RNA sequence: ACGACCAGGGCUACACACGUGCUACAAUGGCGCAUACAAAGAGAAGCGACCUCGCGAGAGCAAGCGGACCUCAUAAAGUGCGUCGUAGUCCGGAUUGGAGUCUGCAACUCGACUCCAUGAAGUCGGAAUCGCUAGUAAUCGUGGAUCAGAAUGCCACGGUG
RNA sequence: CCUCCUAAAGAGUAACGGAGGAGCACGAAGGUUGGCUAAUCCUGGUCGGACAUCAGGAGGUUAGUGCAAUGGCAUAAGCCA
């Protein structure tokens, strides 16, 4: 049960199991399933090998897993290189999308750091 | 090599999505079913598309048209 | 982000200035206030001093800067650190 | 053995064509492939080391040697003669088989594989590489394993220069960069 | 000039501390299909049906109507069937990347919304502390003002209870 | 009680002279047969870092000796079985 270079849980439903792949959420998974002709509710266990192959092929159509990750990294790196506002924010480690920083930026900032 | 200390080592058939049939000696025991192989793996095909640097100017041209 | 049917936004005066620069072939920094203005393909190579609210900071235009707007490359507030 | 056979007829010939070698014995050959698992976590509990050894065995049809501390170091909190790593040296037909597996199956299964390091050769032919996951080998079962672990592969060859070694590896359709 | 005009910036900064809220930590639930029952309001530089296109936000076309007539406008929790089976999960949605839509001379700083991806923390919270006695608490949705656009706020309205 | 120096190239040789150790350990750390050769550094190598484990080269005993110091030790007296 290996799709796009990663192992996938057999007991789970197909839609959700595909979501284990970095690059597909629910909608993408659904689309993949539609393309295949495979029912959504069926498990990864009790599939034919041909079916699995078809699924893999379908997955291959989208930029997924490592490929996607690298691309994501590149964009960030590009921004950093630019030294634009977003890039600057990224380098700082603070909210890019114009969120408040006075309070509540703990996702970017991590845990609270006491004053020495 | 020594008689008893070693794990069982016997020839198995390694099937693939390619159609490629690969008879290889292994410790697996059962018949093996692969996802990818050396001939299949998108090294030669993928890595040109997989980088995808591109350009901004062309993108700009495409969507606005002036 | 700007609507696609409307097309990209550039200030008229700034555009004219850019055109003039292109015609010349000069490499003197052009001091502008139009931060809201989108960068163009013809803008590449030029240095343009974007106003940051206080001063004009020179921005050497590159290939990657095109889709972006001018204010992005001109940091407004100056923060060093709390301690 | 298939790869050995390939070498015997083709790889050697290719090498001769390339470097313009005088003797057929002057040609490089892969002497040994050495597999090693460094397992520091073994000092806390013995079973982990055993598990690692088992994994190694599964990977490569030989039973591993259990290596011990050459000298005691406090920085890692180990004493001399402490069972700290495990090692397999492959030679002959088995080695060839392992090599075949590595390139035709295992390397392809590496997650986010965009090539192997070309500048990784010690300077005198002998290539070395390391895998982060042991599950890339189809010998290890994904469900059975409790602890994620890896190993280092060391391809030792007769090649005098690193360049020669590189060439040899290329002749064996080794991925590289 | 401590008066007046203008463009750009700031009022949205961020080692941190506090207050008031929203969303959660799941199964008295999530997700999917079907399906029932409101009230109170607003609307002319406005509310905008239907039909067509768009995955969608929306776009195009264009009736109606200063309105118990038309529009906003499908109530939602609920009910029925199915699925998930106690996992950091088909929980949770933060954050980020890409693609967009609309408003507006103009959305870089600094808008809202949509789609695809991404999937932090969080498993009911220390000392302490607040509200509420009935159609109340709790929970579920709906509308309005301010408004070009921009509410988890405020002021209202009904449901279950 | 042991080692070095003082000690004057045999031995020995004093001082409240200059330096250090012992009051054991080991049924293998003893016997023998068979095999093996060190420190350190550089380069490459999953986690892995100045420093574990694996390669290869340089290196040549600078290491080791159950413990002080001296004299020895590859025929190894060093390290395995
Ligand atoms: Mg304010
Ligand atoms: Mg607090
Ligand atoms: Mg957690
Ligand atoms: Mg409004
Ligand atoms: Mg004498
Ligand atoms: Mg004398
Ligand atoms: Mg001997
Ligand atoms: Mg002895
Ligand atoms: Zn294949």
């Amino acid at each position: 049960a290996r799709i796009a270079g990663i192992n996938i849980p057999d007991h789970k439903h197909a839609v959700i199991a595909l979501t284990s792949i970095y690059g597909v959420g629910k909608t993408r998974s659904k689309a993949i399933l539609a393309a295949a002709g495979i029912a959504e509710d069926v498990k990864i266990s009790e599939l034919s090998e041909g079916q699995i192959d078809t699924l893999r092929d379908e997955v291959a159509k989208f930029v997924v897993e490592g490929d996607l990750r690298r691309e994501i990294s590149m964009s960030i790196k590009r921004l950093m290189d630019l030294g634009c506002y977003r890039g600057l924010r990224h380098r700082r480690g603070l909210p890019v999308r114009g969120q408040r920083t006075k309070t509540n930026a703990r996702t970017r900032k991590g845990p609270r750091k006491p004053i020495k | 090599m020594k008689k008893d200390i070693h794990p069982k080592y016997e020839e198995i058939t390694a099937s693939c999505s390619c159609g490629n049939v690969m008879k290889i000696r292994s410790t697996v025991g059962h018949d093996l079913n692969l996802d990818v192989c050396s001939k299949c793996h998108p090294f030669f095909t993928g890595k040109q598309r997989d980088v995808a640097t591109g350009g901004r100017v062309d993108r700009f041209n495409k969507r606005f048209n002036i | 982000p700007r609507s696609l049917k409307k097309g990209p936004f550039i200030d008229l005066h700034l555009l004219k200035k850019v055109e003039k620069a292109v015609e010349s072939g000069d490499k003197k920094p052009l001091r502008t206030w139009s931060r809201r203005s989108t960068i163009f393909p013809n803008m590449i190579g030029l240095t343009i001093a974007v106003h940051n609210g206080r001063q004009h900071v020179p921005v050497f235009v590159t290939d990657e800067m095109v889709g972006h707007k001018l204010g992005e490359f001109a940091p407004t507030r100056t923060y060093r650190g709390h301690a | 053995a298939k790869l050995h056979d390939y070498y015997k007829d083709e790889v050697v010939k290719k090498l001769m064509t390339e470097f313009n070698y005088n003797s057929v014995m002057q040609v490089p050959r892969v002497e040994k492939i050495t597999l090693n698992m460094g397992v520091g976590e073994a000092i806390a509990d013995k079973k982990l080391l055993d598990n690692a050894a088992a994994d190694l065995a599964a990977i490569s049809g030989q039973k591993p040697l259990i290596t011990k501390a050459r000298k005691s170091v406090a920085g890692f909190k180990i004493r001399q003669g402490y069972p700290i790593g495990c090692k397999v040296t492959l030679r002959g037909e088995r080695m060839w088989e392992f090599f075949e597996r590595l390139i035709t199956i295992a390397v392809p299964r590496i997650r986010d594989f965009r090539g192997l390091s070309a500048k990784s050769f010690d300077g005198r032919g002998n290539y070395s590489m390391g895998v982060r996951e042991q599950i890339i080998f189809p010998e290890i079962d994904y469900d059975k394993v409790d602890r994620v672990r890896g190993l280092d592969i060391t391809i030792t060859t007769t090649a005098k220069s690193d360049e020669e070694g590189r060439a040899l590896l290329a002749a064996f359709d080794f991925p590289f960069r």
